[PDB]
């Protein structure tokens, strides 16, 4: 038998992490499955005695009995089994419940770490058997067997969902470390072609299943080492495959085949396999035919969903050994998707021939956040030439996943430089420009396509923007004009284009001429009389929908950090920024009543920002410690005198009462900070700056927040809490409230 | 260790004997050559060969004096070998203790052939003393058994009760407080405390 308990693999483990051959020598154990007991009657009548034995015996108790019998039950184990592992452990509620998913645990671990870690005596030992390797399909299996759910259905009724995601947890952590023990085996190179067949349907008996993932940690590579099989058998599985080529259904294995071929090719480009092929019928016409049959949504598909590093290493070899050797293919898809289309189509007729397309999307999401990946494309000048490459596929649809892949790649601060100079200097982006510039015309003169490519071409300038310096500046003088001239013009992006002209948006003087683009832009069309809400409908009338007030709120957010020139709007209206806070009223106002939550922080948390920043645009500390011009003009005075308003103060208050994604909790620290420093220098407004100007007064304010009990009691909950922003500035607004 | 290489050579001829014994197939004489001559490695050898063609009923029959070594060694697809050795085994007591031990044992038999052990077991009447207990309680789970089949408070799939009960002799606190008190068999548990033999009249009323 094996030994149930618990302890000694995790002891095994902890040495390894000093390897004793005695204990590894107790060996097998390391079987995973646990096979050969299932639930046994025969088992319940020696327990239910309440005298077992173990392969001592124990007098068993009631109590104890019903654990065993819950494990039984749940686990489908047999019930000697599950008494020694209660008594492994310390007993404790069902705690033999987790000896069992530990033993597991690091049984899996273990054999992890030798087979990956580990070149070996040991290493030799445990492969030796020859147990492993046929356990490790059956394993992921036995994994698979719908246990869980099917007690949820019987269970849908008294439901216990906490229980069950604990099992949850452990199985796919489970399976997850089966993953590394498959790969291992990769590297191990166990003998030949007849696993991976195996494997292969295996696979295919999973084509939705997430779970595929884990497997894409063990084909690829083990094609990639496809030396290490011998050509025999690399000459077999070739013909197998190519007669293979039906399998509509599965998508899956067309894409595997098709990355086998693609490895091939590097193989084959030895003397004695190379001469014996014929490349057309060998490799061009089969890897054709997998194209068609979806083999790259597939690829595209992992790779946009998603052992780690195996699995990006790995894949990440794929992704490159397929730009180096499949060249040709490309070309041929590129030739190909040109020519289809003629001058109503619908998307899946659009989407049909997009494979190169979505090539370009794998890489985009592959390569995305992965800096340490996306600096080879840029760092000497293959992949270099697949940039070079796929900037020359002029049609708009491959243009426009052009301009996205580059913006994957344009991540880290340091690539975002190389696609700074890509552009600038070895498509230009002036010509970028231009073609933004182009569009506008069109599109002015006339009153999907477009969107298409406007959207990328928008995500790709934003992207670079944000991360690169000085740059930006010089980014500045190519798209600052254009940018704006499409905003005016009414489009669905408009709000997307206020997001990248913000990030043009220099912290410096510098920043003046983006605030004429802006006040003219809304008070360009507006018609504004001696009421206030005049000035409001100006704003309210060009921007229209949610995502332009977004982008807005964005842009006036940048602007407003060190914000504005002075006599803003001279000689189009009353001068100053105030009109601006005003709006805010219209949107803060109907923030509370908005319809998607995640909306509703989208917005709220830009407004904070920019309502805390305001605050902090005035230095109080010298009075505290051309004036009066000066006084008038800070956005500090509007933000105090709308702030005092009952919708506003109250819509701060009650991001306090509400509190805890980790993104909401931002929105709450600045929710604190801003009461803060609002009782901090609410009396510097009151005598201080009311008066320079001069419309109300404060009493509202107080009697919400000092009264509101539950902010008072929520904030002091609040100290406990760990975000030390949070807890510290609550501490402070009670002592400034008393 | 001593040398294996004594060992692997060995091997070979004895396999060579064995490729020969098949070509066989004037018989008689040929094998009761083999079987008459002093090798214990051989013998012990011939005998896997045997079980491995499932010649094993033949094994019952030779008389060699190196076969009863041979089960008793094997005798923890064991179970042949030891249906193969209560059988050999003409004595009544040594027959018995092994279908005891048969029924007792940890791969899983079920409980009719456990008490299809006894029974034989029983027939070929402390070793008594260890048997009969040992069919009153396998009795019992028979019975617990056969209610969860009537009851309806039972669940198909949890099977593993059944399992349980046919796999193996439980213990009797275990049998009484894991099955009886939650399936409520009253009826078990009464029988259960007799043989038992609990006295307390308050629990038993």
């Amino acid at each position: 038998s094996a030994a149930s308990l618990w302890g000694p693999y995790k002891d095994i483990w902890h040495k390894v992490g000093l390897l004793d051959k005695i204990l590894k020598k107790h060996k097998p154990d390391f079987i995973s499955l646990f096979k050969n007991p299932p639930k046994n009657v025969q088992q319940h009548e020696k327990v239910q005695k309440a005298s077992t034995e173990g392969v001592g015996t124990r007098l068993l108790p009631e109590q104890l009995i019903k654990e065993a019998f819950i494990l039984s039950d749940l686990f489908d184990i047999g019930e000697l089994a599950a008494v020694e592992l209660l008594l492994a452990g310390e007993h404790q509620q069902l705690v033999a419940v987790l000896l069992y998913w530990d033993g597991k645990r690091c049984i899996a671990n273990s054999l992890k770490a030798l087979i990956q870690s580990r070149r070996p005596e040991l290493a030799s030992m445990t492969t030796r058997f020859t147990g492993l390797t046929y356990k490790v399909l059956t394993l992921v299996s036995q994994i698979d067997v719908n246990n869980e759910f099917e007690k949820l259905q019987r269970e849908r009724g008294l439901g216990s969902e906490k229980h069950r995601k604990e099992v949850s947890d452990l199985i796919k952590e489970c399976r997850q470390s089966l993953a590394e023990s498959l790969f291992a085996w990769a590297c191990q190179s166990p003998l030949g072609k007849e696993d991976t067949l195996l494997l292969i349907g295996h696979l295919e008996r999973v084509s939705l299943d997430a779970v595929n993932l884990a497997l894409l940690m063990a084909l690829l590579y083990c094609f990639d080492i496809s030396f290490i099989e011998q050509k025999q058998y690399i000459a077999t599985i070739h013909s197998r495959l190519q007669d293979s080529q039906l399998w509509k259904l599965p998508g899956l294995q067309a894409t595997v085949r098709l990355a086998w071929a693609l490895a091939l090719r590097g193989i084959s480009q030895l003397p004695d396999v190379t001469a014996l092929a014929e490349f057309t019928e060998a490799d061009e016409a089969m890897a054709e035919l997998a194209i068609a049959d979806n083999v790259f949504l597939f690829l595209m598909e992992s790779v946009v969903v998603s052992q780690e590093e195996f699995y990006i290493r790995r894949v990440h070899n794929l992704i490159t050994d397929f730009l180096a050797l499949m060249p040709m293919k490309v070309k041929q898809l590129r030739n190909r998707a040109d020519e289809d289309a003629r001058m109503m189509g619908n998307e899946p007729p659009i989407s049909l021939r997009r494979d190169l397309e979505h090539l370009m999307l794998l890489i985009g999401e592959l390569y995305k956040k992965n800096p340490e990946l996306a600096l080879e494309y840029w760092c000497p000048t293959v992949l270099s030439k697949f940039v070079r490459q796929m900037g020359d596929l002029l049609p708009p649809t491959i243009y426009i996943p052009y301009l996205k892949m580059l913006q994957g790649l344009a991540n880290g601060p340091q690539c975002a430089h190389y696609c700074f100079s890509l552009l600038k200097v070895n498509v230009s982006w002036e010509h970028f420009f231009h073609s933004l510039m182009l569009y506008h015309e069109h599109l002015r003169k006339d009153l999907q396509k477009e969107q298409d490519g406007l959207i990328a071409f928008l995500q790709l300038t934003s992207t670079i923007i944000t991360w690169s310096e000085n740059a930006r500046l010089a980014l500045c003088e190519t798209p600052v004009v254009v940018i704006l001239g499409l905003l005016q013009c009414s489009i669905p992006l408009k709000a997307e284009l206020l997001k990248t002209l913000a990030a043009f948006g220099k912290s410096p003087e510098i920043a003046a001429s983006l605030w004429q683009s802006l006040e003219y832009t809304i008070l360009q069309t507006v018609r504004i009389p001696s009421g206030i809400e005049v000035e409001l409908n100006e704003i309210e009338s060009r921007c229209e929908e949610y995502p332009l007030t977004r982008a807005f709120c964005q842009l006036i957010s940048t602007l407003v950090e060190s914000s504005f020139p002075s006599n803003l709007g001279a000689g189009l209206r009353p001068p100053g920024f105030d009109p601006y806070l005003q709006f805010l009223r219209d949107s803060v106002f109907r923030f509370r009543t908005r319809a998607r939550a995640a909306e509703k922080w989208e917005v709220a948390e830009v407004v904070l920002e920019v309502f805390y920043k305001l605050l902090r645009d005035y230095e109080p500390q010298l009075e505290d410690f051309g004036e009066e011009i000066i006084a008038y003009k800070p956005p500090g005075f509007s933000l105090m005198y709308h702030l005092l308003n009952e919708p506003m103060l109250e819509l701060a208050l009650s991001l306090l009462e509400e509190g805890v994604k980790k993104h909401l909790e931002k929105a709450v620290q600045h929710c604190l900070a801003l009461l803060n420093l609002t009782l901090q220098k609410e009396n510097l407004f009151m005598d201080l700056l009311r008066e320079s100007q001069l419309v109300c007064p404060l009493e509202q304010l107080l009697q919400g927040i000092n009264p509101k009990a539950d902010n008072v009691v929520n904030i002091a909950r609040y100290l406990y809490h760990g975000n030390p922003e949070l807890a510290f500035e609550s501490a402070k607004i009670l002592c400034c409230i008393s | 260790d001593v040398g294996l290489q004594a060992f692997q050579e060995r091997l070979n001829s004895y396999k060579c004997i064995t490729d020969t014994l098949q070509e066989l197939v004037e018989a008689g004489h040929h094998f009761e050559q083999m079987l008459k001559l002093s090798q214990r490695l051989f013998s012990i050898a011939l005998y896997n060969w045997l079980i491995q063609v499932d010649l094993a009923d033949k094994l019952l029959q030779v008389a060699s004096p190196f076969l009863e070594p041979h089960l008793v060694r094997m005798a923890k697809r064991y179970m042949d070998l030891l249906w193969r050795y209560y059988e050999k085994n003409r004595s009544f007591s040594n027959a018995a203790r092994v279908l005891s031990r048969l029924a007792d044992m940890h791969t899983e038999i079920s409980l009719q052939q456990r008490l299809e052990y006894i029974a034989r077991a029983i027939l070929s009447a402390e070793f008594l003393h260890e048997l009969e207990e040992k069919m009153e309680v396998a009795r019992i789970q028979l019975q617990i058994q056969e209610t969860l089949q009537r009851q309806y408070s039972h669940h198909s799939s949890v099977q593993d009760a059944v399992s349980q009960l046919d796999s193996e002799l439980m213990d009797i606190t275990k049998l009484y407080g894991e099955f009886a008190d939650p399936f409520k068999l009253a009826e078990c548990k009464l029988a259960i405390i007799h043989c038992a033999g609990y006295s307390d009249p308050i629990l038993v009323q």
